[PDB]
RNA sequence: GCCCGGAUAGCUCAGUCGGUAGAGCAGGGGAUUGAAAAUCCCCGUGUCCUUGGUUCGAUUCCGAGUCCGGGCACCA
RNA sequence: AAUUGAAGAGUUUGAUCAUGGCUCAGAUUGAACGCUGGCGGCAGGCCUAACACAUGCAAGUCGAACGGUAACAGGAAGAAGCUUGCUUCUUUGCUGACGAGUGGCGGACGGGUGAGUAAUGUCUGGGAAACUGCCUGAUGGAGGGGGAUAACUACUGGAAACGGUAGCUAAUACCGCAUAACGUCGCAAGACCAAAGAGGGGGACCUUCGGGCCUCUUGCCAUCGGAUGUGCCCAGAUGGGAUUAGCUAGUAGGUGGGGUAACGGCUCACCUAGGCGACGAUCCCUAGCUGGUCUGAGAGGAUGACCAGCCACACUGGAACUGAGACACGGUCCAGACUCCUACGGGAGGCAGCAGUGGGGAAUAUUGCACAAUGGGCGCAAGCCUGAUGCAGCCAUGCCGCGUGUAUGAAGAAGGCCUUCGGGUUGUAAAGUACUUUCAGCGGGGAGGAAGGGAGUAAAGUUAAUACCUUUGCUCAUUGACGUUACCCGCAGAAGAAGCACCGGCUAACUCCGUGCCAGCAGCCGCGGUAAUACGGAGGGUGCAAGCGUUAAUCGGAAUUACUGGGCGUAAAGCGCACGCAGGCGGUUUGUUAAGUCAGAUGUGAAAUCCCCGGGCUCAACCUGGGAACUGCAUCUGAUACUGGCAA
């Protein structure tokens, strides 16, 4: 497959095992999948606040 | 796992620290073959004598292993400096002695190995004096420390003379090293130093119990690198023997339930839930070592990334110096705030060694928790 | 061997037996010929306690069906004169 | 479970008076009712059919303190019943013990009644009950236990109920806090303002 | 597999021994009869049938034969030896 | 746990066997436009994986490390 | 009383109207993942590898079948000390009993899994050519003999596993013989066919003192039954593929012989050449089936996890043996692959039992406690056995309940955010003040699941008998794993307990700042090109709440597979035209038949589940009683208009 890496910025490179959910992007034909940000080797987006259940960010510890 | 380990004769850790191919292992086998006769990776051999219950850990002496040997010599109470009477002091010898001083092992017994190799009362005695002085070199008692001699191979056969000599070796063991103090009071905490996967049982963490007890079935929290996971004990062990309450001060093998082999790496701790919190930033009263201390010899500033060895494993860390200070001169007492990449369970006042460049750099203690 | 026996059903910690004729080899909550009344141990004293269709039972007694100890106790409890 | 937030903002959102801060004192005017839902409360909503439906359902829920789930359960329970769904839903919402207790005057607001019932002050038919969702069967007798009888709050909280319309479907002893639930309330008794029609609509889709 | 109730194995073999032997002798008397039939000696046939009847009923009673097989042998075997006799 | 590799601007890479980092392709700035592309006029815009060392001076020599790949080891 | 029930929206265009897809609003789940996470109740928890499995346990029991006695406890001949009856202590099956052993029974049940299976299965309804241990009804029998062998001793083989030869012995083991009928064969005559005894108590009598005799209990053998269970047979129904049209030689039938509990190409011998197929045979792919579950106004569509019935499998392939029942999960033999043991000569293994491990995977639990309850095995019973079952641990996996406080509280504060800087808003929110304590924390009380069974006693039966025995009252002693139970009472203090998604339209809810077709968002339509209600942050609001989202999946909406309920001049769509077999359909009058059709009746349509009315857990979920429902199928007696068959 060829999943779309969402959020802003990513730690993915070369290999690195990730996690793949469904969902097209409707802008990149051929891409019908998403990456589960925050799950496995794919860290969550840095410094997010709203809608952090997606993108995998934990509740602001501060 | 079948025979119950009866709790008699105080437990004591004791491992060799000699030069490569000086007969450390032959010795660590000889002691057992002798005591198991007349009395009827790091290999942890065991031998029980009427006076004490010793747990010899024979760590490989090569240079590439001066990292895991740290931990192996950390839980150790009194090392057996096995120095060959044919070569005396050597690079690795001094490396371990120095390391066995930075780790801070209280007591030490010198054993001139392979003495039958030479037939002289002046050459062997000479190198003996050499060793006694080299001990004085590192603030060890030196002249006070006993110097046993004898072959480790002859202790393998039936040469009653050398078997007797190494039997008395055990006498010097029980005499020179007193009953150790334990920490059976404050909440239980065990640093992992070796992870196994026994078939039909699962993951088995090992290591000396830093404090407290481990009654089988108690709720435990695995805290350290990566994150944090809950678990419960299921059968504590003692050299392939069963245990009830895993007391403090001795090496054990806890079988953690519901944990995979790859999800509990070496470095984490089995702390009682609510007793500790993992951290990635802390202030510490760092004491830099000089050339007379064997540490660094040149100044450094922010950006310097040395190792911060703790209960077992080390971890690279970012150094941030307090304002009013430009650079850190070697041999100074200065505090600083550190941010290590891998989170490690720690509290205030925790002792630790800042090693770097294949050599130690500066001892320190944790001042304040931040994370 | 046909036998009359309680079938243990109902909730957890809240047993509700259903006396029933069934082959002895059958699973407890398994196959059966016909249920014949019920027993309610935790019912206490109220509108109901233990129903039991004596006619069919009597049909199976002369049919060779061995009544189990509990069900026998119930046959006693429903009596024939009380 | 419970809402336990600003129990007066909701009253502003619904624009009417949910009697949430019905309180001991009478009429509020201590919140700028109606024309102040929030920062953009001055806005006049276009208000879509859905909008009025949802708005209605919420009004009613905020009245009786019932959440969405339990509510929808009440709905399915109303549809499976006889009569007509509209009367049903409100009769079942009326059946809740915290609601009946509230009607008796045993407590100022409805949430007060809830906090009373939950801490074993309420005893119906001699059988003490905690659950507010307990549906009070017709011809029951709700009361207050002696160990919690006339304990400060309940007194004044019952003095309050004297100004209320007071239901004809239930009665109160007033002399020893020994009330008596009777018939199932007629539709033309409660409400006559909250619209069951729109609620029936909302779950019909 | 290790199981104390393995006595069923050694006993079932110790049983197939005897039972097999009996089953054998029976079917061999039956054979004797069939040969009598093929020879055409209706007299010696009747004789052999008389010689086998009690030993088939006797083994049929012992559960070795289901006394259907016994009646079956007695049935058709008689139909033959008397169809010729 | 250990040994051996790979990590040079946005992307793909040349660059050494210490002397002061380039190549192509992209991207930025001014003109033009609603904003672009084309067109014109100008620019590397880089923690040579991080840090330390030996050096006057290290991408380039020697340690310790992180991330990855590969090999060996790992039954209280 | 018992289904009172069917909603639409966005998007093709400059706009419309159609057509036509796409998408959303619902319900659902054995779900996973992200964030957050207090409690209780009831359920659920390896859907991928029928992958490989360390270790423990999952099936034993009967001394009232027997010879025994290896332990243990009592008793006795005798023994040694010494307080000579207080102790030491060898013999002794003689009792209580009970390893190993023979024998009986069970081990074919219970538990698991769904690989194989497109019918050798399942479901529905009938059927005849059967058997059926245990349980039970009826009627008789139960006479008299023998020979073996395990154990056990002697010796000896093998490392173990595991025997070998030679002796001794018992029985409800084994075996003739007597004995027989409404039993088996036969037309009958006639022929033949079985077995076991043990335990309790006992007056006379009889004792070579082994006991005979009496009696109750139980087991034994035969037959006919009953019930139950199983085998078998037929019809209908039970996935997709014609880009699979022919397949079949034990094949289709017959006759005879054998074979099975039983019919039968079930199997041979010969004979006839048939049999199946366009109402889809064969071949291919996929699949356990059903009651049901989900959805739906219904018809339908998807599914069949838990619960229950059936079927199939037990490392792989094959085979039989024992038995009432297997061609057998924790049996046997054989081969094979795979693991381990060895003294290398040979042996051991089968977790799709419960836990557990590795591996796979997005993904699924304790190497728990107990037989106290229900059920099973065995036994006279006591008891034993039981990973069935009952509980407990675990996981928000789901449903349901509750809590996280209530009332008062304007200075309408601080801070935050916004502004036309006048103010607003967060906001009765907070602090303040007054009460409250559920739920967790702590300390006390405390149900119910327990019925039985044992000891004793009186009575009525039994009987030669006030003895034993069976039954019923009646007394004492008692039986709980859950379990520091539910539940109540007391203690302290608001005290320990709120998140998640969203805010352009669909869709409930808006602004400010940061960025500038970049970074990003996106279910659809789409936003971002320096004034973004669409990105990121903040403020505010909305939704839901111990959860909230996302993803995957099914149905709905979708009358977009239309049977109910669509189309085909131009939107997708009349074969280029004809002839025509099978198939479908068929004018009109009379007769008959009654196939369809309809009416009635009876049988069945397992229980649960769904629905309705009640009952019980404080409510709910859940449990539960009765009822209706199970839209079906079959036989039976009618009707005869309409259709079909036959007739004129
Ligand atoms: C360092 C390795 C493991 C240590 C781990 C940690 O050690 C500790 O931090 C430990 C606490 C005692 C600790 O501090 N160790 C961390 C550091 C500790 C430093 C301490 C003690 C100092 O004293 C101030 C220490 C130098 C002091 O000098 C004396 C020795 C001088 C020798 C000089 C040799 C020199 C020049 C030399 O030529 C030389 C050589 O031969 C070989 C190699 N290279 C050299 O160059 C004596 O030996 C004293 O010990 C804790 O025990 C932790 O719990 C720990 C176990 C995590
Ligand atoms: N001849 C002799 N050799 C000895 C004696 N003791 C030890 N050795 C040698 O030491 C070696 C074993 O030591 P080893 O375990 O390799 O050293 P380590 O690994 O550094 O402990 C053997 O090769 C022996 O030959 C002795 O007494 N006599
Ligand atoms: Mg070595
Ligand atoms: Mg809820
Ligand atoms: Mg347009
Ligand atoms: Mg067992
Ligand atoms: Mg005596
Ligand atoms: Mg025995
Ligand atoms: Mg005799
Ligand atoms: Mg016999
Ligand atoms: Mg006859
Ligand atoms: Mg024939
Ligand atoms: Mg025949
Ligand atoms: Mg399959
Ligand atoms: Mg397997
Ligand atoms: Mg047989
Ligand atoms: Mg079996
Ligand atoms: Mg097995
Ligand atoms: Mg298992
Ligand atoms: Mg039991
Ligand atoms: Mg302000
Ligand atoms: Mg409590
Ligand atoms: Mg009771
Ligand atoms: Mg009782
Ligand atoms: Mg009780
Ligand atoms: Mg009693
Ligand atoms: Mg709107
Ligand atoms: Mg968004
Ligand atoms: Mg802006
Ligand atoms: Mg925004
Ligand atoms: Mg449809
Ligand atoms: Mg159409
Ligand atoms: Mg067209
Ligand atoms: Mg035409
Ligand atoms: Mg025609
Ligand atoms: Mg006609
Ligand atoms: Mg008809
Ligand atoms: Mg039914
Ligand atoms: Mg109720
Ligand atoms: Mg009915
Ligand atoms: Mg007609
Ligand atoms: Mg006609």
């Amino acid at each position: 497959v060829t999943s779309y890496i969402g959020g802003e910025g990513h730690n993915l490179q070369e290999h690195s095992v990730i996690l793949i959910r469904g969902g097209r992007v409707k802008d990149l034909p051929g891409v019908r999948y998403h990456t589960v940000r925050g799950a496995l080797d794919c860290s969550g987006v840095k410094d997010r606040k709203q809608a952090r259940s997606k993108y995998g960010v934990k509740r602001p510890k501060a | 796992s079948k025979e119950k380990f009866e709790r008699t004769k105080p437990h004591v850790n004791v491992g060799t620290i000699g030069h490569v191919d000086h007969g450390k292992t032959t010795l660590t086998a000889a002691i057992t073959t002798v005591l198991a006769k007349t009395y009827g990776n790091t290999s942890h051999v065991e031998y029980d004598t009427p006076t004490r219950h010793y747990a010899h850990v024979d760590c490989p002496g090569h240079a590439d292993y001066v990292k895991n040997m740290i931990t192996g010599a950390a839980q150790m109470d009194g090392a057996i400096l096995v120095v060959a009477a044919t070569d005396g002091p050597m690079p690795q010898t001094r490396e371990h002695i120095l390391l066995g001083r930075q780790v801070g092992v209280p007591y030490i017994i010198v054993f001139l190995n392979k003495c039958d190799m030479v037939d002289d009362e002046e050459l062997l005695e000479l190198v003996e004096m050499e060793v006694r002085e080299l001990l004085s070199q590192y603030d060890f008692p030196g002249d006070d420390t006993p110097i046993v001699r004898g072959s480790a191979l002859k202790a393998l056969e039936g040469d009653a003379e050398w078997e007797a000599k190494i039997l008395e070796l055990a006498g010097f063991l029980d005499s020179y090293i007193p009953e150790p103090e334990r920490a059976i009071d404050k909440p239980f905490l065990l640093p992992i130093e070796d992870v196994f996967s026994i078939s039909g049982r699962g993951t088995v963490v090992t290591g000396r119990v830093e404090r407290g007890i481990i009654k089988v079935g108690e709720e435990v929290e695995i805290v350290g690198i990566k994150e944090t996971q809950k678990s419960t004990c299921t059968g504590v062990e003692m050299f392939r023997k069963l245990l009830d309450e895993g007391r403090a001060g001795e090496n054990v093998g806890v079988l953690l339930r519901g944990i995979k082999r790859e999800e509990i790496e070496r470095g984490q701790v089995l702390a009682k839930p609510g007793t500790i919190k993992p951290h990635t930033k802390f202030e510490s009263e760092v004491y830099i070592l000089s050339k007379d201390e064997g540490g660094r010899h040149t100044p450094f500033f922010k950006g310097y990334r040395p190792q911060f060895y703790f209960r077992t494993t080390d971890v690279t860390g970012t150094i941030e110096l307090p304002e009013g200070v430009e650079m850190v001169m070697p041999g100074d007492n200065i505090k600083m705030v550190v941010t290590l990449i891998h989170p490690i369970a720690m509290d205030d006042g925790l002792r630790f060694a800042i090693r770097e460049g294949g050599r130690t750099v500066g001892a320190g203690v944790v001042a304040k928790v931040l994370s | 061997m046909v036998t009359i026996r309680l079938a243990r059903h109902g909730a957890k910690k809240r047993p509700f037996y259903q006396v029933v004729v069934a082959d002895s080899r059958n699973a407890r909550n398994g196959r059966f010929i016909e249920r014949v009344g019920f027993f309610n141990p935790i019912a206490s004293e109220k509108e109901e306690g233990t129903r039991l269709d004596l006619d069919r039972i009597a049909h199976w007694v002369g049919q060779g069906a061995t009544i189990s100890d509990r069900v026998a106790a119930l046959i006693k409890e429903v009596n024939k004169a009380a | 479970a419970r809402y336990l937030g600003p129990k007066l903002k909701l009253s502003r959102r619904e624009g009417t008076d949910l009697f949430l801060k019905s309180g001991v004192r009478a009429i509020d005017t201590k919140c700028k009712i109606e024309q102040a839902p929030g920062q953009h409360g001055a806005r006049k909503p276009r208000l879509s059919d859905y909008g009025v439906q949802l708005r209605e359902k919420q009004k009613v829920r905020r009245i009786y303190g019932v959440l969405e789930r339990q509510f929808r359960n009440y709905y399915k329970e109303a549809a499976r019943l006889k009569g007509n769904t509209g009367e049903n839903l409100l009769a079942l919402l009326e059946g809740r013990l915290d609601n009946v207790v509230y009607r008796m005057g045993f407590g100022a607001t409805r949430a007060e009644a809830r906090q009373l019932v939950s801490h074993k002050a309420i005893m119906v038919n001699g059988r003490v009950v905690n659950i507010a969702s307990y549906q009070v069967s017709p011809n029951d007798v709700v009361s207050i236990r002696e160990k919690a009888k006339k304990q400060s709050r309940v007194k004044a909280a019952l003095e309050l109920a004297e100004q209320r319309e007071k239901p004809t479907w239930l009665e109160v002893d007033a002399g020893k806090m020994e009330g008596t639930f009777k018939r199932k309330p007629e539709r033309s008794d409660l409400s006559a303002d909250i619209n069951e029609h729109l609620i029936v609509e909302l779950y019909s889709k | 597999n290790i199981k104390s109730a393995k006595k069923r194995a050694i006993q079932s073999e110790k049983a197939r021994k005897h039972n097999a032997s009996r089953r054998s002798m029976m079917r061999t008397f039956i054979k004797k009869v069939y040969a009598a039939i093929e020879a055409g000696d209706k007299a010696a046939a009747q004789k052999a049938f008389n010689e086998m009847q009690p030993i088939v009923d006797r083994q049929a009673a012992k559960g070795l034969i289901h006394k259907n097989k016994a009646a079956r042998h007695k049935a058709n075997l008689t139909a033959q030896i008397n169809k010729l006799a």
